[PDB]
RNA sequence: AAUAUAUAGGGUGCGGGAGGGAACGCGGGGAAGUGAAACAUCUCAGUACCCGUAGGAGGAGAAAACAAUUGUGAUUCCGCA
RNA sequence: GCCGCAGCGAAAGCGAGUCUGAAUAGGGCGACCCACACGCGCAUACGCGCGUGUGAAUAGUGGCGUGUUCUGGACCCGAA
RNA sequence: GGGAUGAGCUGUGGGUAGGGGUGAAAGGCCAAUCAAACUCCGUGAUAGCUGGUUCUCCCCGAAAUGCAUUUAGGUGCAGCGUUGCGUGGUUCACCGCGGAGGUAGAGCUACUGGAUGGCCGAUGGGUUACUGACGUCAGCCAAACUCCGA
RNA sequence: UACUAAAAACACAGGUCCGUGCGAAGUCGCAAGACGAUGUAUACGGACUGACGCCUGCCCGGUGCUGGAAGGUUAAGAGGACCCGUUAACCCGCAAGGGUGAAGCGGAGAAUUUAAGCCCCAGUAAACGGCGGUGGUAACUAUAACCAUCCUAAGGUAGCG
RNA sequence: UCGGUACGGUUUGUGUAGGAUAGGUGGGAGACUGUGAAACCUCGACGCCAGUUGGGGCGGAGUCGUUGUUGAAAUACCACUCUGAUCGUAUUGGGCAUCUAACCUCGAACCCUGAAUCGGGUUUAGGGACAGUGCCUGGCGGGUAGUUUAACUGGGGCGGUUGCCUCCUAAAAUGUAACGGAGGCGCCCAAAGGUUCCCUCAACCUGGACGGCAAUCAGGUGGCGAGUGUAAAUGCACAAGGGAGCUUGACUGCGAGACUUACAAGUCAAGCAGGGACGAAAGUCGGGAUUAGUGAUCCGGCACCCCCGAGUGGAAGGGGUG
RNA sequence: CGCGGGGUGGAGCAGCCUGGUAGCUCGUCGGGCUCAUAACCCGAAGGUCGUCGGUUCAAAUCCGGCCCCCGCAACCA
RNA sequence: AACAUGU
């Protein structure tokens, strides 16, 4: 019911950040700007 | 033994409802496989892993090299462009813009370097021979003609929900993909473009997947059934009539073997409730097999079904809907003419049409959605009515099943009563936390059970069905065709499912529009069997085609 | 010989084998108690025991070897590593 | 041959430094006598860095005793 | 005391062997030993268990608690003993000062509950001598009550 | 039960079931070979019952045993698409690197094809086993021949207490 | 006999004008000696997209090309072969049937054999590529073998309990036992987090359409009796309670110094740099008022970094960081 | 005393694991059929889900406290 | 094939 999600970036695709969210409240997929340490910089982050 | 598509050991699954679980089958070029089961088995989350929109959690499940995927969404979506742009984006997509640059290099490298672009005009020249894609004026052309297509220079935002499935199949029937996938074919179509799309699938290069739920279509298309219990795929042959033998016995034999397990249980719980006599030990080894029975026996628990319920309305005069001279229509195309019928007290009456004719456009002057441009429409004091409709604009996405049909409120009416609003969905079959789903992620099946939920709490004693019959499996088809039946007020159905108007109806209103008139109707007072006879006794005596390829390869 | 070519077999004449020995050697079969603070993988241990067969010793031994850009040059055994 | 004589790092490797890190940021582990006048761009005074020493205190390794310890029956006696 | 011409008794010679034999069946019997004989060997089997461990004197001197444990009569580490080298009053006792508390007691119209007798009477019960909520005047109670407080 | 139990315990003649078509089944042995038996279904081995007399009811759901093969599931062997490692050759090139890559040899190996078994389909209780609750009802009370209902594979018959 | 593959014959394709529309490509101006308008034959392959693509009977009288156009393209004939069909040969598998020669016979006779119910050999009567046996492989398997089957406990068994979080017992720091007294947990939230601003609750009383003890309104009174996602305690009205705007700090690299502690763990943290959110700024932000919502090591899995690469270049494998 | 099952209209039972709509057969009540009664046919009434108090928007159901009924263990000396 | 009874 709470997984946990894994959250790739979308410029390099690495695989920074790990939390859980809700499954039947949030089906999609989160979107959050968290800070990328191969960027150097705040990018977008979907899930996989 | 070269193929198109295989599965490896694919599992995908939303959590508790499971959709694969330890599947592998290959798909070879020629076959012609109808994937079938009830509905919200999973049947379009196989074709969307197919088609590469989703991925498979732990599996591997990849095309062939070569021979692209080409899909047809349940729901196709379109462009806001014209028919004959709308027909460009596939089929032409990837060869119109080697088209584009040739008609730019004619000119624009006349006055530059004739040295560089020789061989950039030699490189596209060259893709229009293996193709002959010079004739992308005419070929347009001739798949319009065979699809019977709208007129191709009006735009697409005002068209019949079966045109738009029109213009949707030449988007992939140009491109001849060696795997399509279609889902739900069938939905929108008339008598036409069915025994079209079977002979066209009939020859045709390459794998054919159609999750049909329709028990004629794939008897043509088919010949190989591929099926979706609960998690599992069973694949065999035959045409259809053998897919509800099979699952008549895989319940006959996992019902009562679920029984067997039922009384040993019973005798082993009396068994751990006994109480340890003098110095013996009750054993480890039975109490640690008592809880492996007890924990495999809750998870067989998924056995249920929904029957369709409408509610009764209030009492319905001698007077229903009272049409007297009615034309209607939109430009120099008329499409209504000179109408006259009456709705009758207590029965079913059933509106039968081709695509884009004006089904939708004679209730939506019913309803008081639209005006008519000659006589009236009268309806009566006592009438309250309810309409369901065919493009199901009542339904948003982005909110979930439950807070639709309520809107945050605990208690709704259905009509002079006040039922609670999870106890109103949970008799739709939308029961437990599947009330919590948005509308993005329902499937098509139970679209055309929410928007019954929506618009039959109106309680009121004249429903307006616009085809009720289009993503619905056999289970409940029949449970939909026998509440109409025991319905008090009355009904009509717009649909072009012919076992459907021959078993629920008592009056039909059908179409009979031809060379020199293109805009009559005609009320029948019987039912659909006595209707056909007569429409062979009137109008052309045994006369009431050749197959257009669509292209010339 | 049966039965024909012949063989199995039988007659005669010279050699050889057999069994014992305390340890050591080679080849083959192969435990459990025990240790694992229980136990089955594992250990105990290829130990105890058994079988075949020697010799004054036995086995191995004359590269289808190692090594790493140079090179060592049959085997066994002792010391290191 | 063994122990000592340089450490740090997963390692490549660098080496009174090194690993982490974007960091001439901070930590980890390692190295480093100001008891000493003097000389130095020291100074209200102690110091900072480097010479000159007043010639400061490091140090390991091999044997033989002893106390524990490891592997062997391992302090001795005793099963079913 | 039972059988005593029988499924009898007995002599001489022989056959069956150890997870095997034999058994008109008792776990009976297989050399006075049998829910798996005896002897040699592995072998000085192992035992968180009981027993034992030998000459003298001088200095200091415990513990039976904590934590973990297929652990609870065992054991690892800490606590407490001795001794070697460092540190040198840092320990401890008293006096003065700087500080946190909510026990004892007490209080409750300061809260949450319990509860005695008056008074006023919403309600409930048949127009009312029965019920007496909430309020108020007095007297009280509390390990999981506290405005307080050694 | 030598050595605390001689009995109601074992044996027994009679009974029924099941196995066995003949170097049989069964047993002793790795095997050869032997017993069975110098026998041949009125014979031999196993299991239970235990002279005789009258009798031996109902239940095949469970677990066995016997038969069956339509369907599902299922091993090694056969099969070897597809993907991967190597590099002849080739391209952009700083030719300090990258990219596409034939054949051969490899690594990992999918679809397909395949028996018994198990699921499944029946039979069998002198096969191992199993043979019910609750409430009302008659000329005084009492008791229910009778009835209602729920459940089961079947609801303990003759006889006895 | 039923299939697979390789090879070859015959045959198949018809939206729209048309020679029912060579199917594709390439060659091509000839190809046969001409009546599906024929005589025995005469679509009874398919027969539908219907008449051209056969029942190959014969005839040197009798069709069709190129031109004409009528089209994306044509017209004969033919090598070239895609989709489907069928025929034939070759080479391989699986069924079934027959054979005999391997193998089998405790059926019979004869010899070695003087004495032989053993054994061996010869011959005959049968069985037969099966059976038996080797190797690989599924099944079944208390017939047999090795073992395990926890502890606390007012004896043991039976019943209950085992880790975490809050209170009381607990004797006014901390800690403290019992099968002593009461209760919670194995989550939830994409806002119920971050920030900036703004507000005060419950209960009682008076007036009001439906409307009642209590829905929403209006006014008095009310300093915490409401509220806190969830148990209890400690907190919170300065709000940590209610509402709104923009948002992702539910960060990467660290960490002076502490608490607690046998050890393993547990917990708090000023401040420094990166790149951000909100704010005019000051500043605050490394999830949630706080304390539960969890599992050491080993063995593995995946993503990325390109550290090692068993002669060398790679690779297989290993290593780091999440 | 301890385990663990039960209480639903006059009688018998579902519904309870998986929360929203109280059901089934008989009986009672009114009307038919018949000369009359049973049988049968038609229509109806009847529930505080043992009791109260929490969770929840909502409880017969989920959770605790009580009041009755039924079954089961109580062994080794 | 409906199909009992009348102290
Ligand atoms: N994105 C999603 N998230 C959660 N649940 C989903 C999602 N998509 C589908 N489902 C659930 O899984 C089921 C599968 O839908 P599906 O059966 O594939 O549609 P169709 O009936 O068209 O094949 C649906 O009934 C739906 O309830
Ligand atoms: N708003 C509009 N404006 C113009 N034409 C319309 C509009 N809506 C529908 N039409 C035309 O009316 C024709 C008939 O539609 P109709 O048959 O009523 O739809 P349905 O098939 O759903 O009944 C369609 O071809 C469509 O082009
Ligand atoms: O285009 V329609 O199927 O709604 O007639
Ligand atoms: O593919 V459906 O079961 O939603 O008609
Ligand atoms: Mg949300
Ligand atoms: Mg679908
Ligand atoms: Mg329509
Ligand atoms: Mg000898
Ligand atoms: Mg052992
Ligand atoms: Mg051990
Ligand atoms: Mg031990
Ligand atoms: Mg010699
Ligand atoms: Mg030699
Ligand atoms: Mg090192
Ligand atoms: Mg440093
Ligand atoms: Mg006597
Ligand atoms: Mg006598
Ligand atoms: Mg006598
Ligand atoms: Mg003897
Ligand atoms: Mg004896
Ligand atoms: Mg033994
Ligand atoms: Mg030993
Ligand atoms: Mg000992
Ligand atoms: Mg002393
Ligand atoms: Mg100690
Ligand atoms: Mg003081
Ligand atoms: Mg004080
Ligand atoms: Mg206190
Ligand atoms: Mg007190
Ligand atoms: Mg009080
Ligand atoms: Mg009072
Ligand atoms: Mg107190
Ligand atoms: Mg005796
Ligand atoms: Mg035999
Ligand atoms: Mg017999
Ligand atoms: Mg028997
Ligand atoms: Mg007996
Ligand atoms: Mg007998
Ligand atoms: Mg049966
Ligand atoms: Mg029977
Ligand atoms: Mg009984
Ligand atoms: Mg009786
Ligand atoms: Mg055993
Ligand atoms: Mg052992
Ligand atoms: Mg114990
Ligand atoms: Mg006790
Ligand atoms: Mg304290
Ligand atoms: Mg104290
Ligand atoms: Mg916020
Ligand atoms: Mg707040
Ligand atoms: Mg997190
Ligand atoms: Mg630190
Ligand atoms: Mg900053
Ligand atoms: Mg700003
Ligand atoms: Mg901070
Ligand atoms: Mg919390
Ligand atoms: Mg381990
Ligand atoms: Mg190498
Ligand atoms: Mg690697
Ligand atoms: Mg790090
Ligand atoms: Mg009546
Ligand atoms: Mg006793
Ligand atoms: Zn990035």
């Amino acid at each position: 019911v709470r997984p946990k999600i894994t959250l790739a970036c979308e410029v390099c695709k690495h695989r920074n950040y790990i939390t859980k969210k809700n499954r039947r409240n949030d089906p999609d997929r989160l979107e959050l700007k968290k800070f990328c340490p191969n960027c150097g910089k705040h990018q977008a982050h979907r899930e996989t | 033994a070269e193929f198109i598509y295989t599965m490896k050991k694919v599992r995908k699954a939303h959590g508790d409802k499971v959709i694969l679980d330890d599947v592998t089958l290959s798909f070879y070029p020629g076959a012609k496989i109808g994937v079938v089961g009830p509905n919200g088995a999973g049947k379009s989350s196989v074709l969307r892993i197919m088609a590469g929109l989703d991925k498979p959690n732990n599996g591997d499940a990849f095309l062939a090299t070569g021979a692209t995927v080409g899909i047809l969404q349940q729901e196709p979506p379109l462009n806001e462009d014209k028919t004959v742009r709308g027909n460009v984006e596939e089929g032409m997509g990837d060869i119109k813009i080697k088209l584009d640059r040739f008609n730019e290099v004619a000119e624009l490298m006349a006055t530059d370097y004739t040295d560089e672009l020789m061989e950039e005009m030699g490189r596209l020249q060259e893709e229009l021979d293996h193709a002959d894609a010079w004739d992308l004026d005419a070929q347009l052309e001739q798949a319009m003609d065979a699809l019977r297509c709208p007129p191709a220079d009006e735009p697409v935002t005002n068209l019949s929900g079966g045109e738009r499935r029109r213009v949707a199949l030449c988007k992939l029937l140009l491109s001849k993909p060696d795997l399509l996938l279609l889902d739900e074919p069938t939905n929108h179509l008339d008598a036409e473009s069915v025994q079209w799309l079977e002979q066209h699938l009939a020859s045709y290069p390459g794998a054919i997947l159609a999750v049909t739920h329709d028990r004629y279509f794939l008897d043509n298309v088919a010949e190989w059934i591929l099926e979706l219990d609960r998690g599992r795929a069973y694949p065999y042959e035959g045409n259809y009539s053998t897919y509800l033998e099979k699952k008549a016995e895989r319940l006959a034999v996992q019902g009562r073997k679920d029984a067997k397990l039922q009384k040993r249980l019973t005798e082993e719980l009396a068994w751990v409730r006994s109480g340890a006599k003098a110095r013996q030990a009750k054993s480890k080894a039975r109490l640690q097999r008592y809880e492996e029975m007890a924990a495999e026996a809750e998870k067989t628990r998924k056995l249920d079904f929904e029957e369709i319920q409408i509610p009764v309305g209030p009492r319905l005069g001698n007077v229903v809907v009272e049409v007297d001279h009615l034309d209607k229509g939109y430009d120099g195309r008329a499409l209504i003419k000179d109408l006259s019928f009456s709705l009758p007290r207590n029965g079913i009456v059933g509106v039968i049409g081709p695509n884009g004719v004006g089904k939708t456009t004679l209730f939506k002057t019913i309803v008081g959605l639209e005006t008519p441009d000659s006589g009236s429409v009268k309806v009566g004091e006592t009438v309250k009515l309810s309409y369901v409709d065919q493009a199901r604009a009542g339904i948003d996405p982005r909110k979930t099943v439950w807070e639709v049909v309520s809107d945050g409120l605990d208690y709704i009416q259905v009509g002079q009563t006040e039922v609670p609003s999870r106890a109103y969905v949970s008799a739709f079959g939308f029961k437990g936390p599947d009330q919590q789903k948005p509308a993005g992620v329902l499937s098509g099946g139970e679209r055309n059970r929410l928007n019954l939920a929506l618009t039959l709490k109106q309680g009121g004693n004249l429903i307006l069905l616009d085809e009720p019959t289009n993503d619905l499996d056999v289970e409940t088809l029949g449970s939909l065709e026998n509440a109409l039946l025991n319905f008090p007020g009355c009904a009509v159905v717009i649909s072009h499912d012919r076992w459907f108007l021959d078993r629920t109806c008592t009056h039909i209103l059908a179409w009979e529009g031809d060379d020199d008139n293109e805009a009559k109707w005609f009320w029948f007072e019987g039912n659909f069997g006595a209707y056909e006879e007569n429409k062979v006794e009137r109008l052309g005596v045994d006369a009431a085609v050749t197959h257009r390829k669509l292209t010339r390869g």
